[PDB]
């Protein structure tokens, strides 16, 4: 395990199991299948692939070019997502709505998407944005709101670096005989406040339960007794200075007005410093409170 | 050795308390803590979390200061412990 | 009044006696269009629902229907007919003898 | 015995026997019988079996996919209660409602219950949780109110965890040679409250004769002595101090200005302590009251 | 109201005797008790008699249900005896 | 309110015993606990006990997934014993 | 407002430890610190950090892309270690 | 003097670079800047700021640490004034 570290080995080993984005996964899943047969007027079937947690760049590097790219935003959550809607996916769906069966194989050369096929991705995007909302409402309400689409991934850069850890979810849609893939990115920082509840799901009974456990949890925490160290002084010395140091010296100390209490190194208070019942006692002025 | 320099971050505390959250966060302007340290007791000399010493307020020449009363030893750390 | 197929994607999820009911108010031409395109066991299922029918509650009924309407609630559907076969064909005549020639080929491999 | 414990080994043994729950799953499987005969025009019966009491992961591993799975309010107690509906049951509901005389082989293949067949179920719910909330009047009047419904067992995570204890109710129902289950999950958590109720039934003329009970309770057990005992003060000392204690050691004391009465260790009240009549004696400031 | 824990205990029945009996006890010894069997047995509160209830065997266990709780006047039917 | 860390324990279960056995400890000696197999395991802050909830093995580690806050009722029964 | 140059730099991680192994060290002596291998680097201005992120090298140079800016919370957070 | 036991702190800095406010300002999300070592040069592990030893980065089951190549020499210390 003695390997010289190199730069660029993104190592980045966050191992978690997000069942609550899971049930929403399938949720939206199945709210897409039902706007897929309204639109299309063909049943569809959409499996739900496992969640890849993996860089950003990786992500990317397996996306086919050209794709259609569609930005999107989480409000209230700081930051934008991106839904990936396939080349073949794009294809059968604008075969079916144009007069086309399907039958005919699917010729995926590489190009850009024209205006027809622009609009065509923009109805089917506003369905999953709607699915994909009601999907989540259950747990988080958000706002999604369509941002703009691209064809490239250097367009997008939907993370700061690269290296960014990102989630990615797939989804496999069979019609018929015709398979395509759409996928929805979103970066770890969008999860990162809500990943506890992302995690587990195992609440069922919880809006005003919520209050009362956070209520229950406070009330008990509030019996458990902390370490309240103040450090009266801080003298500066060298090595050799501790080394030869012996009894009865006396070191220089600048006058200390105000003491800081803290705990765990954690500043708690600013306070000052007396004798009361023949035992120090600290006079607290102002809290430490940012 | 090469050691011999190493600067290094000494430090005293006035007093430690058992004290709970309720009153913690009942603090108030004006409020007065007590510490478990008498009022005389030489205070605590810390350096990196660890004992050091004990060591005394004394008056210099209008200048605080502090007189190391004694030094520490492994005895009085597990005792301390 | 909608197209055979989409009708199948729609009734094939659908309980076997519910296809049969659907089945049964549609007009036949419809009905046998849609069975030829389920697959032979669901096909011969609903056939012999279809022949041993015993009868749809009222209530059922209603409730059934008011679901499809809500289904089909989608406003119009109406796919379009123009243009296909008779359209190939007479543009085809109007090409270079190569094109057209070509184009003959390409459509008998196919 | 000396076997090393290990992690996920429920062996989570609480045996009991319901037998008030016993008694109203029979009235529910009578009104649930005559509902089904209203409804179905054809007239079931319905076997009630075994009460399971078993971890929520054990009842659910044995669950058929897909099935229904209908989360209701059992108020006002805390919580959620499950009804399960089975694929047959379903199938076998839905064919004779929609002509068929239910001749016909059953062919439960696995599929989602679409939204004429939610209808039914619907319908099967109501009359269910009518009759439930029939039986139940008996013992104790409850408001059962139907929350939504899941085809898969992740869906719902009735329990806070997997391992929870959990009560199911099994009933087969026949109608001339088409079987069928469907069942009650309650947790354990949801009659923890009326676990004396429901363990014995043996009580009919209660009304206003169980606030006589009661009363004559308090007044019979107002007549027991207890033991006060006040800790005036409180020591701590060290192992070696105790070894080396001898008679005639004065052993330091904060002051204590409140002395806590307490019997066997459960704190009564807070008191001053002072000499009467060449006793001591203490009175009473406030008694431990949350 | 309050809290509080008590020590129940379930009395199986009296006896009124003289220590001549008690001197010649023994192992093996009769004893006879004020109580006829099918009676219940009388639960009482830190030893406060407040309840009659009969004698069952659960899970190999002993258990008294409560039959019925007392009235002062077969209270002190019970003691003036 | 405040950002302040605590030491938060989880504990097995509870055991009063006189130092008899105690003394006689040594590598194989069996101990009993109070708690039996399959409660909760005590959350406690700072030796506080706030909370019950299961263990579990996540990734070769130890984790407790909290089932239930504690009530002063359930509490005290647990301290007085 | 000002135009003051500041000296700028980058830590790789943090290492508490006493100087046993300090006097122990010698080429080739393997030292571990307290950040993982993957975390951003601490971009510290006049020695006060500031910022984490990510390491790059450009041009056979060594760089740091600025990831984000850090928050109260979490530089106590890593000094309370 | 054996007063040994003291905890140290100790650092690795990957690099320095001096530089202005404006350039401070100008530096945005995902802002890379060069540092002024060459890659591949040994970084400086400090101790309160102090450096004794120069090495290189290395990786140690996921774990940061260096290969230290030269430490006790005063002999440059004038230069990395």
């Amino acid at each position: 395990d003695i390997r010289p570290y190199d730069p660029n080995t993104q190592r980045r080993v966050v191992r978690e199991r997000l069942q609550a984005l899971e049930i929403i996964n399938e949720r939206f899943a199945r709210q897409f299948r039902m706007g897929l047969f309204n639109l299309l007027r063909r049943s569809p079937d959409i499996t739900v692939g496992a969640i890849r947690i993996q860089p950003y760049h990786e992500f990317a590097r397996n996306l086919p070019v050209p794709t259609n790219l569609n930005l999107i935003h989480l409000k209230p959550l700081r930051g934008t997502g991106l839904v990936v809607f396939s080349p073949s996916l794009v294809f059968i769906a604008v075969d079916n709505l144009f007069g086309g069966d399907g039958r005919f194989p699917t010729k995926v050369e590489g190009r850009e998407f024209t205006h027809t096929e622009q609009r065509v991705i923009n109805r089917m995007l506003k369905l999953a944005l709607e699915g994909y909302s009601d999907a989540w409402k259950a747990i988080n309400p958000l706002e999604v709101e369509y941002v703009r689409s691209e064809m490239q991934v250097k367009f997008t850069n939907i993370t700061t670096s690269p290296n960014d850890i990102v989630v990615n979810t797939p989804f496999h849609v069979e019609i018929g005989n015709l398979t395509g893939e759409f996928n929805i990115c979103l970066p770890f920082s969008m999860i990162e406040p809500l990943r506890e509840l992302l995690v587990n799901p195992p609440l069922e009974n919880s809006r005003h339960e919520d209050q009362n456990w956070r209520d229950n949890l406070v009330r008990q925490v509030q019996h458990s007794e902390l370490e309240l160290v103040a450090n009266f002084a801080d003298i500066p010395l060298r090595l050799s200075q501790i080394l030869k140091l012996k009894p009865g010296d006396v070191l220089p100390i600048e006058k200390p007005d105000r003491i800081i209490a803290h705990v765990d190194g954690v500043p708690v208070l600013t306070s000052q410093y007396g004798t009361v019942n023949g035992q120090y006692a600290l006079r607290v002025e102002h809290l430490i409170n940012p | 050795d090469l050691i011999m320099d190493i600067p290094v971050k000494l430090t005293v505390e006035l007093g430690r308390t058992r004290m709970t959250i309720k009153e913690l966060l009942r603090l108030t302007q004006g409020s007065v803590v007590a510490l478990d340290g008498l009022a005389g007791e030489p205070l605590d000399i810390l350096i990196n979390g660890y004992l050091i010493a004990q060591g005394e307020v004394v008056v210099v020449a209008d200048k605080y200061g502090v007189r190391i009363t004694d030094i520490i030893t492994p005895s009085e750390r597990m005792r301390r412990l | 009044f909608m197209e055979p197929q989409s009708a199948a994607d729609l009734i094939r999820d659908e309980h076997p006696q519910i296809i049969a009911t659907i089945l049964v108010h549609l007009k036949r031409s419809q009905a046998a269009d849609i069975l030829a395109l389920f697959d032979e066991r669901l096909r011969h299922d609903v056939m012999l629902r279809i022949a041993t029918f015993g009868g749809v509650q009222p209530a059922a009924l209603a409730e059934l229907t008011e679901v499809l309407n809500g289904l089909l609630d989608g406003q119009n559907l109406k796919r379009s007919k123009m243009g296909g076969v008779r359209t190939a064909a007479e543009i085809i005549n109007l090409m270079k003898t190569q094109q057209e020639e070509a184009v003959i080929t390409a459509v008998r491999e196919f």
